[PDB]
Order: C-alpha cells, then structure tokens, then sequence
C-alpha cells in the first residue's frame, strides 16, 4: 500500500529458494474477493521450478488470462525478479522480497509489481500453500 | 494453559501474538490497547540469560488469530513493529519487577469483529475489581501442561485457550514463594484446597489477565502473564504484571509527540 | 487518559466485544466471572 517499499525492506537470508520456487502457491488479496482469478507459472533461472502462483482479488488482471515469469538478474541485492508475459501480451516485472516464509505453510512477502504502463506498486502479501476453498483450483486456472 | 478449554472464536479480539520472522515460531502473546499500540511482558523481547534481545526487524504481530500454526486469511492480519519501548527499571537479573513492554506498529491495524481493543484500568475500575476472590481471563496459545513424556507436540494446542483465574491475596502469594513479590505483581490460581485448578505456561507470557466490569460491562486488562515456577503446581500461582500500577508510564511513552 | 493523536482510536468503544457485547451474546464461561463478584456476608 502507498508507504510501503519493498526496496528498503529485509529479506530473511536463511531463504532456500527451491523449497519455495516449487509446487503452487494460492494469494488472495481480501478474504472475500474472489475475482479476478489469474495463474502465473514461474520459473526460476536455475532448476526449474515450475511454481504457479494463483493470484485473486487483483483488480489489476484480466480474469481469463495467463502469465509465463521467467527470473531476471535485475535487482541482484537480497532480491528475485521476474518478468512476466501474458496471453493478451501484457507484461510488467515482479520483484520479490522474502521476509518470513515456511515453505509448507503460508509466506510473508514484499512485492514490487512495475507494469510497462503505470510503474512502481508495492505491497506485503501473503502466500498460503493451502487453498482457501473458494479459491478455483489451480488445475482449473492453469 | 492449564487446564482451560478452546476459546469461541472472537472471544478476545484483543488477543495479539508475537511471532518471530525467521525461523517463524510463536514467541509471546500480546494485548491490543489501541489500533496502533499493543502492550506485552519486557522478557518476550529482552532477557539476557536466555540470549533473548529482539529488535523491530525480528519480529511481526499476527492479530485476529484462533489457530496457532494456520494463517488465517478471513480474520488474520499482519502488522510489524515500528518501536518497542521496554521499562527503563525492568529487573531481569532478579525477579522479573516490571516486566513490561509498549509495542508501536508501523501503521494502524484495521479494527474489526476479530481485532478490537481492552480498555485498560480506571483509579475507580482498579480498586472495585481487584479483590481477592474475583475472577479474571487469561488466554493464550502456550502449553497446556508442564510437561511431556516424548514431544512439546503432545502439550502445544491448535486455537486459543481460555481459563478463568481468582485473584489470590497478597499474604498468599507471598508465602507460596522465596522469591522477591514486589507491588508491581500479583497473583493468581486456586489454592489447593478448592476443587478446581488453572494456570498460565509456556507461551503465554504477554497475554492480557482481563476481568468484565460489572459496572459498565467493558473488559479491563489488569494484568499481564509474567513468571511462576512451573506450571499448575498445588500450592504455587502464576505472577502478573500489575498493569494498574505502571498505568502512569504507559501514558507516559504513548504521549510523546507534540502531546 | 491518553489523546487520540499519539494513542490512536480506540479508547472509547474499548473492551466491548462487536460479537459478544455488541451483539447481545454472552460467551461459555462469563456467568464464571459474574458468581466471583458473590461476597458471603
């Protein structure tokens, strides 16, 4: 939210990024809102780590559309970038500031979205490994 | 805690945890005194025998919760810390006298039926309620027992825990150990000769002891879980900070800008 | 007691539960804490 900078934040250091660049991971932006629903396939320049990130509630996307991320070497200080394509060609990169995560559970993350219009948005979301029920499946989205 | 039972959902909405960032693990329980200021115990933050001396930048308050390991996303909100104010004489070489501690949160939390603050004691609130006998609330996600035969798992719970405690007499309190009491603490639980027992553990150590005014109908926190030796033991209570009695210092570290 | 500047909202609607007191609603265990206000004679 505005006040919020993911630049001049912390990330956790003890961050294994494999154990978190794996599997699915589901984000809401509200308890509630359940739409837009968008599926983002990550992969990090290194093994793999096909993570598909469902993402909810964010005004921002079209419901019906797809985003392949592939990890960038911008933003080298205690930070993972991505750059992300979609089906309608949208674009815009994702930066990562890791502060507390359990890879198995939920994970507090600072994140830096700078789209090719509008640039420059952060804020502290959080990832859950758990599907809330409403949440569509990510087989469904993906 | 000892003996207590699983809390309703939003039975406390003032019930705040600290939680450490890294490795994620619950370290105290806290209490909501306003959107942005949250009241725990000084030895959840510092307490050099143990090597305890956290910073803004270790910990975040998780506020609204029930479960204890699950994040929850309809009720849960996350805040971090932007100072901690620790009492200028808290004495953890001896007996732990005023362990308190004032957190600041970066932002205002947004209230709601799962965060909601206590109101903290009057001159008149104090001295109508706190009478031994009279019962008071402690919650928290810390152990239900002392011990355990193989693993803590068997003792750590899954939501809040609730048990209500009466206020003990100071004479009591007071030979029940051969430790320093100090006016800055009282104490709490049965005495072996009542039929029912309770207490505080592990984990707890920042929730609020709150009492529901007859009055007026508003809970009060009058005190904060601070120490004992052990857990639920018979002739033993648990120690509470006198919140009352340091009511004059907190009001002195909150209005500290241009008021 | 304190302002509202430096302290924030929340003192005055303070320790009223919106789910409980605020909606008429008693928990399990309050009649607990009522009887602890007896006082025998």
């Amino acid at each position: 939210a505005e006040g919020d900078d993911c630049s001049i934040e912390k990330a956790m250091g003890d961050f294994k990024p494999e154990e978190f660049f794996n599997g699915t991971w589901y984000l809401a932006h509200g308890p509630g809102v359940t739409s837009p629903a968008v599926c983002q396939k990550f992969t990090t320049s290194g093994s793999k780590g096909f993570t598909q990130i469902v993402e909810i509630g964010y005004n921002k996307f079209e419901s019906n559309v797809k985003f392949q991320c592939n990890q960038v070497d911008n933003k080298n200080g205690e930070q993972y970038s991505f750059k992300c394509k979609s089906s309608d060609n949208t674009e815009f990169e994702a930066d990562f500031t890791f502060i507390s995560v359990s890879y198995d559970n939920f994970a507090l993350v600072c994140r830096s979205i700078t789209f090719t219009s509008q640039p420059k948005e952060d804020r502290y979301l959080v990832f859950e490994r758990t599907k809330s029920d409403t949440d569509p499946d990510a087989k469904e989205i993906c | 805690i000892v003996e207590g039972q699983d809390a309703e959902v939003g039975l406390s909405p003032w019930q705040v945890m600290l939680f450490r960032k890294s490795p994620q693990e619950l370290l105290c329980g806290a209490s909501l005194i306003s959107d942005r200021w949250v009241l725990t115990a000084a030895h959840c933050l510092l307490y050099p025998p143990w090597d305890k001396n956290f910073t803004v930048d270790d910990l975040l308050v998780r506020i609204g919760k029930h479960s204890r390991t699950r994040y929850e996303r309809k009720v849960e909100k996350i805040s971090m810390l932007d100072k901690i104010y620790i009492h200028p004489r808290y004495n953890w070489k001896e007996n732990l006298d005023r362990d308190i501690a004032l957190l600041k949160l970066k932002r205002p939390i947004e209230l709601s039926d799962y965060i909601h603050p206590v109101c903290l004691p009057d001159k008149q609130t104090a001295a109508k309620l706190l009478h031994a006998g009279f019962k008071g609330r402690v919650t928290g996600w810390g152990n239900r027992r002392e011990t355990w035969t193989t693993s803590v798992a068997e003792v750590q719970p899954s939501v809040l825990q609730v048990v209500n405690l009466p206020l003990v007499e100071r004479p009591v309190c007071k030979a029940s150990t051969r430790i320093r009491i100090t006016d800055n603490m009282f104490c709490a639980g049965y005495k072996p000769g009542e039929g029912k027992r309770g207490d505080a553990c592990e984990g707890d150590s920042g929730g609020p002891f709150v009492m529901k005014s007859p009055y007026n109908n508003r809970w009060y926190q009058m005190g904060i879980v601070s120490w004992g030796e052990g857990c639920d033991r018979d002739g033993k209570y648990g120690f509470y900070t006198h919140v009352f009695r340091l009511k004059k210092w907190i009001q002195k570290v909150i209005d500290r800008l241009g008021s | 007691f304190f302002n509202e500047k430096t302290f924030g909202a929340g003192e005055a609607d303070c320790g009223l539960r919106p789910l409980f007191e605020k909606k008429q609603v008693q928990d399990q265990t309050e009649k607990e804490l009522f009887e602890s206000y007896i006082e025998g004679r």
